[PDB]
RNA sequence: CACACCCAAUUGGACCAAUCUAUCACCCUAUAGAAGAACUAAUGUUAGUAUAAGUAACAUGAAAACAUUCUCCUCCGCAUAAGCCUGCGUCAGAUUAAAACACUGAACUGACAAUUAACAGCCCAAUAUCUACAAUCAACCAACAAGUCAUUAUUACCCUCACUGUCAACCCAACACAGGCAUGCUCAUAAGGAAAGGUUAAAAAAAGUAAAAGGAACUCGGCAAAUCUUACCCCGCCUGUUUACCAAAAACAUCACCUCUAGCAUCACCAGUAUUAGAGGCACCGCCUGCUGGCUCCACGAGGGUUCAGCUGUCUCUUACUUUUAACCAGUGAAAUUGACCUGCCCGUGAAGAGGCGGGCAUAACACAGCAAGACGAGAAGACCCUAUGGAGCUUUAAUUUAUUAAUGCAAACAGAAACCUGCAUUAAAAAUUUCGGUUGGGGCGACCUCGGAGCAGAACCCAACCUCCGAGCAGUACAUGCUAAGACUUCACCAGUCAAAGCGAACACUCAAUUGAUCCAAUAACUUGACCAACGGAACAAGUUA
RNA sequence: GCUAAACCUAGCCCCAAACCCACUCCACCUUACUACCAGACAACCUUAGCCAAACCAUUUACCCAAAUAAAGUAUAGGCGAUAGAAAUUGAAACCUGGCGCAAUAGAUAUAGUACCGCAAGGGAAAGAUGAAAAAUUAUAACCAAGCAUAAUAUAGCAAGGACUAACCCCUAUACCUUCUGCAUAAUGAAUUAACUAGAAAUAACUUUGCAAGGAGAGCCAAAGCUAAGACCCCCGAAACCAGACGAGCUACCUAAGAACAGCUAAAAGAGCACACCCGUCUAUGUAGCAAAAUAGUGGGAAGAUUUAUAGGUAGAGGCGACAAACCUACCGAGC
């Protein structure tokens, strides 16, 4: 099929960029995800998920002030508009944020703990032990990709020889330098998951479509056989 | 019981 | 429902050749007295109703000239007249239809 | 007087039409050779023409000077888009079938003519750099589903109006098809049209109107029609969705709930990150419960039942009128069907239900309109089992496989280590090929399939299937139970099986009704051995189900 | 006497021989047949299956470069069905021919046109005067069914025996095929013309030649050997596989658009109710207006709505609010 992704921009901004939806189909334009199509009509807004990333005229430690907490329809949690010196970019807000507000971004690990505000971000080496975090990257220079869903917030377990244990918020935990740069505080939109949806039409306002019809005696365990054995194959049904 | 359906055969119009 | 047998040409020629399929000879044929056509005794003279409707329509086209247009009915009599005539005694105050050609014989002038 | 001259399948002959060739023959033949070599029959193929049948069906508002006017309908019309491509403009025509007509005849043929851009289409120098704040009268207010519209800097550049679409009564449905057909206006028209060819006013049929008294007594059912109407039960929460062309539902989906899987990026999921995503169950909520299950209930329903009142021709019990149809007149003109028919009734007979046969009875010949008892009426579909060593779909602990994919192992390879790839193994996943052995009305449950005996064919042999009943799938004694060889029997074929004199060699053809299994193949030096191959003349290895 | 019936060429088939074609101008890979701008996209990969084995699962012939012979031999093979060499041997080879067809034949062909299908693809029908048409005063007669000429008179498989005589009398249960047995009310046939169905080996037999030899290398022979003659049909499935062609209908999706009066109400997958979409019930219709429509009555009608345009997903699949629905008017697997 002749399919050419929409995310073919090369620079950043913040202006809202169109997107086309796929509806479940890859490449070759068959179906490979089900229950996605339709909904409607939404504008990407590029987020920038490397927090510390100083301007090209400038390095270390930056500001930034908050200029408006919005929606954002790709992701559950809301985004916030912040400008560090003379660019604008967006990042994902946290559950205490507001037009107006300042954040720090640095790179800097002391030799003691600093008071950890919520929204800045500091690396996982300056962070006290228990605080809960957001938005952590693998390692350093990789960008942020867990924690990211609204409400989601991570553990600082501990941290040893240069690493630190991340609890997820899935219950597991994680190992990574205490390099990486990492978000104090939970994210935006904490009782997102107490919405009701009210009626089978909003889900097909979200691009969800309704699951198959056909009654699937396959499952988990169901659809599964365990293979009885020869000795147990005499015993695995008992007329009653 | 399957329903079967015969189609019309028309018949070539230069006759 | 459809036929059993084919039905044969003798059987067919009983049925089409019966006398009430035959068409029906008529004997009220007869010379009109005027013209020498044929006509029936019950039924006007074609050639004579022809040649009446023929002289109405020239008589009616003249009307259409005088009237000049739609729901312009006159209020009186009307007259017909034809090349070498004057209006008559009684025919005063009536709509003198003016033709330029000789009165036929069969119409009489009243 | 003559004499080969009355059987299916099959078999043996003697003749032979037509055709071509060799040679004859020369108003159509002879002797040979050769072959696309002979049609009363395949719901045969093509073509012609009958039958049904001049039947079904089809069509044009009225008068008129053919100027015009009148009656009626308008749920249409006009334009654009899309599509179509000259397809009711003029002229002529031996013209002459558009489902009637037709001289000007014309939605036919030929020629000629035509739709003129302002509308619409066909657009744009480069490189960077910009673009958080909906829409809805956008002002209030109130949202979520978060949205349909923006540049600057520098460089380059000042030539000019080309090209194409433009018609119509039009498109997709085999047709001039009651269908399908986007948008803008008109919302009853200022535009566009004609339901009746003429007649008669039978039945039957369709639609409509009216009805005494009664008001569901009709009926599977208040279906239809009339009226504008109450109370529930069952099921499903609800709006929604589905078998286009017999099922709109109680089925599916559905918020809500619940289970399972996943710790992550540059093409789906996703430019996302467990408050997420995917695979599923169930069907909100509320109550109750386990550590998952049961009731209640709001509205809602072309769901399935029940009911008050009303309503009514649904009915007691039908009737009248109008329209279409109808019948007749004129024009045009099909289809299924059809062995031939010179095509009666009653009893009897008969592949068992007779127009055709037997015995009686009846009987001039023909149309036209009705009827639907028969011609096991006609077409197609389907039901009912059964059969095929005929198919296919689906399912699986049917048989046969891992090529393929994934996860590992060792080898290979690198190598101070590791990976990828490749080869070979091992699991798993998902698939691939193939098959459903017979007998017992069917199904269920069981039995049965080979061999021997009896009831079982009384007396040579054979023979009673199905059926009834009892057995056999051994054991024991020998160890010349060695080797050879006349003549015979034979389970109705074959295969297989049985008896046996003499002779050599020894001694001084074992009992037993059945007590059994071919070929191939495998093992072995040879000898010899190997299957409840029991479906027992045996396929090397394959089940179930289809409504 | 109408409809018709007749005709002889057009051309074709099989061989031989010889190795064939494609620039007149203009246009033609973009929406082919379109004068005129930055591309970078690039080709190669075992066939399978039907069928035979009376199932099927290993297997099952498909010119590979010299006719003949070795030879259906060695070999291979559920050692079954069947498959099958080589060493070796070694011939002729002159296109212009026909015991080929003659308009239902011979190529499908007058043409791959008309027409049918979205497409891949399927695929016709027919012509006939004479030396002269610048002779149409033509090109006699006769022939299928069908008709007309010319409707019919008790009664009956339509005929036969007859008879002075059509009928009247007497006698007679249509044909084919399939079954033990068909008048059978079992199958097939309206009718006419044309077309349409028994192909071959070993052995044996028969008739010639030669003869312990036969035969124009090879092969057989205990009278054989050589040659000839003489025996083995037609139509029809549902299927399976390979390669193409299809999402202009429909299922879902993508892109960017459009539509929804009035009223009650309220910021409602709200109510009533047009346009519009759907198709509950009844009736008409059943070769119909229509291979699913019409009239009335109905459900929805601001939404999970309806809809125009372009694009995508293709058959070992797609898509699916699962109906085994739909994927171009036969989808349990399209054409
Ligand atoms: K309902
Ligand atoms: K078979
Ligand atoms: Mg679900
Ligand atoms: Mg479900
Ligand atoms: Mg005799
Ligand atoms: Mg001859
Ligand atoms: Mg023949
Ligand atoms: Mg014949
Ligand atoms: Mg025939
Ligand atoms: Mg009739
Ligand atoms: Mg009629
Ligand atoms: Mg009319
Ligand atoms: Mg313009
Ligand atoms: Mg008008
Ligand atoms: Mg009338
Ligand atoms: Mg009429
Ligand atoms: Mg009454
Ligand atoms: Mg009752
Ligand atoms: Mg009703
Ligand atoms: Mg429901
Ligand atoms: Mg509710
Ligand atoms: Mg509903
Ligand atoms: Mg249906
Ligand atoms: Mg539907
Ligand atoms: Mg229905
Ligand atoms: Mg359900
Ligand atoms: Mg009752
Ligand atoms: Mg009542
Ligand atoms: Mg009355
Ligand atoms: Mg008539
Ligand atoms: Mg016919
Ligand atoms: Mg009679
Ligand atoms: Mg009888
Ligand atoms: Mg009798
Ligand atoms: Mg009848
Ligand atoms: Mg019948
Ligand atoms: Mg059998
Ligand atoms: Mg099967
Ligand atoms: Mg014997
Ligand atoms: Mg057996
Ligand atoms: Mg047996
Ligand atoms: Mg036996
Ligand atoms: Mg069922
Ligand atoms: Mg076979
Ligand atoms: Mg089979
Ligand atoms: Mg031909
Ligand atoms: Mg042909
Ligand atoms: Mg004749
Ligand atoms: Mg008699
Ligand atoms: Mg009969
Ligand atoms: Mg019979
Ligand atoms: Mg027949
Ligand atoms: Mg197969
Ligand atoms: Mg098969
Ligand atoms: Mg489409
Ligand atoms: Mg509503
Ligand atoms: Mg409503
Ligand atoms: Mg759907
Ligand atoms: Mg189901
Ligand atoms: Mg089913
Ligand atoms: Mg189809
Ligand atoms: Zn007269």
């Amino acid at each position: 099929a002749n399919f050419v992704s929409w995310k073919s921009r090369t620079k950043y901004t913040i202006t809202p960029v169109k997107m086309r939806k796929s509806g479940g189909r890859d490449h070759t334009g068959r179906i490979r995800v089900h229950g996605i199509g339709g909904g409607h009509k939404q504008r990407y807004r590029m987020i920038d998920f490397l927090r510390f990333r100083p301007e090209e005229t400038k390095s270390g430690p930056f500001e930034e002030k908050v200029i408006q907490v919005r929606y954002d329809p790709c992701r559950s949690a809301d985004i916030a508009l912040v400008a560090g010196g003379s660019r604008k970019r967006w990042i994902i807000a946290t559950e205490n944020m507001q037009a107006g507000d300042t954040i720090l971004n640095s790179n800097h690990i002391g030799r003691m703990a600093v008071a950890a505000r919520e929204g800045d971000a500091h690396p996982l080496g300056a962070l006290p032990v228990g605080t809960l975090i957001n938005n952590v990257e693998s390692e350093p220079g990789r960008g942020a990709q867990y924690i990211r869903a609204a409400g989601t917030c991570g553990v600082l377990l501990r941290k040893v020889n240069g690493t630190a244990i991340i609890q997820l918020p899935s219950k597991r935990q994680m190992q990574v330098l205490e390099t990486c740069v990492a978000t104090v505080g939970r994210v935006s939109n904490v009782d997102h998951n107490k919405r009701v949806i009210g009626k089978a039409g909003r889900n097909r306002w979200l691009g969800k479509r309704p699951n198959s019809g056909r009654w699937h005696r396959k499952g988990g365990w169901a659809g599964r056989k365990i293979r009885p054995l020869p000795p147990m194959k005499s015993y695995v049904k008992l007329p009653s | 019981t399957k329903k079967r359906f015969t189609p019309p055969i028309y018949q070539p119009k230069f006759k | 429902a459809a036929p059993k047998n084919r039905r044969t040409i003798e059987v067919n020629r009983c049925r089409r050749r019966n006398p009430q399929k035959l068409i029906k000879v008529k004997n009220n044929i007869d010379v009109c007295p005027e013209c020498g056509h044929l006509k029936q005794k019950h039924v006007l003279c074609a050639y004579c109703y022809e040649k009446v409707c023929k002289e109405t329509a020239e008589i009616r086209r003249q009307i259409g000239k005088q009237e000049g247009g739609p729901f312009k009915a006159p209020t009186i009599e009307t007259v017909v007249l034809y090349t070498g005539e004057t209006p008559s005694e009684q025919d005063q105050g009536k709509r003198i239809i003016e033709r330029d050609r000789k009165r036929p014989s069969w119409f009489t002038q009243n």
